[PDB]
């Protein structure tokens, strides 16, 4: 700029970190999509030879989402929330960049390999379940949503100091007067049905659905693809395995927007043999364990009467052996791949 | 209400509450060409500026005070020299906007209310017209998230002092000047010296005793260092004295014709 002081102008471009002086990248992409690219990078001075995560943010200057992103990560500080080493701006391009601690394996690679596995589990579970309800417990307590909550956003640690510790990742940060208005498997009921803005009870049934997933290896309300709220297949799915609710599981449901379209559409004996003790007696879990009551807890229909997670955290299930370990490997080698560059 | 209970290990305590010898030293460069009573009549000129251009885009009064703290941080730091407050303050409000999400500042409507804020409000300031634009606000911004260190949620003494006048069951009688009051502590260094819930503590009791209300059993129950509570009142009780004694519409453009200009390139 011309109106602003030379000498303040240099001396600071002088200074100024550049993301690719820093660090080494370029072939190493390992994400792409709606939050940007994301890159495996190595220091380029040889201080430690850790691994980093780099993730370049979709789009140019600081957009809405990309200053809440920001705002936030600066201040949130929890093992099991994915924490913010460093922000790059870079002046020539306008491009913002995130440098985090690099994280090897996630939810959604990890049970894609069990669920491959067609021709420890039980202790690596109960411990998953725990850290992801302890960091979203941190979120919630700071009054900070999700938004976004599915396997592939709850990271694991590799080889390392911090070994089989869960790293919860990409927060919906931004979204219009926390509107959803504005593949549904893990998406509550009550945003089927319209509701207008985002809960902690929305990102407890996410939980659930990651929980049954982890026990079965399977999504537990899996449906076929396909701007409103209202999606018929996945509600059927959401019925054919948890029932049809009556009126007194749900009494507020009537106050939904959609709830008229789902009396136009569903009949309450067409699932009339469904339930969650059914179905996942059908996946080998048992419907007098522990893991199953709390499940049941987790996934309940009406949002009101949905556990919280620090209700979850106390569950008698953590204090059942096996005790949940800060690594959830406990010690046992990792049969998991490492993710390859794009 | 995003990190509401966090203030203890945020970045708002652990980075930015300075120290008041420290922020002086730094001021000493600008001082070179003003006196500090010039300096202080600056920092009134351009928080009543960020007021009315917050007033102007329809901006509750949170986001106003968070883009006050922006410029007061940039400042507190760099001389009035090293980038335009005139563009400045337009950024800060733009940059403190997009930390909330009910709403956006569109680029038209920014340097509409940049440019008509300043010729309906100003003009005893400014003869000509704010000659940026907006490719001008977004290298500025740049800038200033830079200078911050990325740090942009902020507290302010609204939330703690809505709680109090709850608690002594006097939010009809004192809320609205207890609240005009914390509005007014912005004209002074106040937010970059102490915790957000000591200056509400010191503006309820300016209120308490400009309204008669006898409130020593309330302060006495609390558990606070009243010696640090004194030093903020004693700022509020001078900064109405300058009030008084400053015409900012006879002053300014002179006080602004005296700041330090930048250098032009080679
Ligand atoms: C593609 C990919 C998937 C999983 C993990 C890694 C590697 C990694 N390590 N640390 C990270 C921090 C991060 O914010 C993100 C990140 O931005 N994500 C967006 C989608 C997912 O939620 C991960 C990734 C990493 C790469």
């Amino acid at each position: 700029d011309d109106k602003m002081d030379y000498d303040f102008k240099v001396k600071l471009s002088s200074e100024r970190e550049r993301v690719e002086d820093l660090f080494e990248y370029e072939g190493c992409k390992v994400g792409r999509g709606t939050y940007g690219h994301v890159y495996k990078a190595k220091r380029k001075d040889g201080k430690d030879d850790k691994d980093y995560a780099l993730k370049q943010i979709e789009g140019t200057g600081i957009s809405m989402s990309a200053c809440r992103e920001i705002a936030l990560l600066r201040e949130l500080k929890h093992p099991n929330v994915i924490s913010l080493q460093k922000v790059f701006l870079s002046h020539a391009d306008r491009k913002v960049w995130l440098l985090f601690d690099y994280a090897e394996h996630d939810l959604w690679h990890i049970i894609k390999f069990h669920r491959a596995s067609k021709a420890l589990p039980r202790g690596m579970v109960k411990s998953l379940l725990y850290q992801i309800l302890d960091g979203i417990h941190y979120l919630h307590a700071n009054w900070v949503l999700h938004r976004d909550l599915k396997p592939a956003n709850i990271l694991v640690m590799g080889e390392g100091p911090e070994r089989g510790r869960v790293k919860i990742a990409d927060m919906g940060f931004a979204r219009l007067f926390n509107s959803p208005l504005k593949t549904f498997w893990y998406r509550a009921p009550e945003l089927l049905l319209g509701a207008r803005h985002y809960t902690k009870a929305i990102d407890i049934w996410a939980i659930g659905c990651i929980f049954a997933e982890l026990l079965t290896s399977e999504p537990i309300f899996h449906c076929r693809q396909e701007s409103n709220p209202y999606h018929h297949d996945q509600l059927d799915r959401i019925f054919n395995v948890m029932g049809f609710p009556a009126d007194k599981d749900w009494e507020d449901i009537k106050k939904m927007p959609e709830h008229s379209t789902l009396m136009k559409d569903f009949r309450r004996n067409t699932y009339t043999n469904c339930s969650l003790i059914k179905y996942m007696e059908k996946h080998k879990v048992k419907p007098d364990s522990k893991a199953f009551h709390l499940l049941q807890k987790l996934l309940t229909m009406d949002p009101i009467k949905r556990i919280t997670s620090e209700q979850a955290m106390q569950d008698p299930y953590f204090l059942e052996d096996p005790l949940p370990t800060s690594d959830v490997f406990a010690g046992c080698q990792i049969p998991y791949p490492k993710r390859e560059f794009l | 209400k995003a990190m509401a209970g966090n203030f203890w290990q945020s970045s708002h305590y652990l980075q930015w509450i300075l120290d008041k010898q420290d922020l002086l030293k730094e001021r000493q460069k600008d001082l070179k060409f003003l006196s500090e009573e010039e300096y202080w009549k600056l920092q009134i000129f351009f928080t009543n500026v960020i007021q009315a251009l917050g007033e102007h885009l329809k901006l509750r009064q949170q986001v106003i005070a968070t883009a006050t703290v922006y410029f007061k941080r940039f400042y507190a730091r760099y001389s009035l020299k090293s980038i335009d407050p005139v563009l400045m303050a337009p950024t800060c409000v733009f940059l403190a906007s997009k930390v909330e999400e009910f709403g956006v500042v569109s680029n038209t409507r920014l340097i509409a209310a940049a440019t008509s804020v300043l010729k309906t409000r100003f003009s005893y300031a400014f003869p000509k017209e704010f000659p940026y634009r907006m490719n001008h606000i977004l290298e500025c911004e740049f800038y200033l998230l830079e200078l911050m260190d990325c740090c942009l949620i902020v507290y302010h003494p609204y939330r703690p002092l809505l709680q109090y006048v709850q608690d002594m069951g006097q939010e009809d009688m004192l809320l609205p000047l207890a609240w005009r009051i914390v509005n007014d502590t912005y004209r002074t260094d106040l937010c970059l010296l102490y915790p957000p819930f000591m200056i509400a503590l010191a503006c309820l009791h300016v209120a308490c005793v400009v309204q008669q209300k006898d409130a020593r059993q309330w302060f006495a129950e609390l558990s606070v260092d009243m010696e640090k509570i004194l030093e903020i009142i004693r700022v509020i009780l001078k900064l109405y004295e300058q009030w008084k004694n400053f015409d900012e519409r006879k002053e300014m453009a002179t006080i602004l014709s005296k700041m330090p200009k930048p250098k032009p390139p080679p």
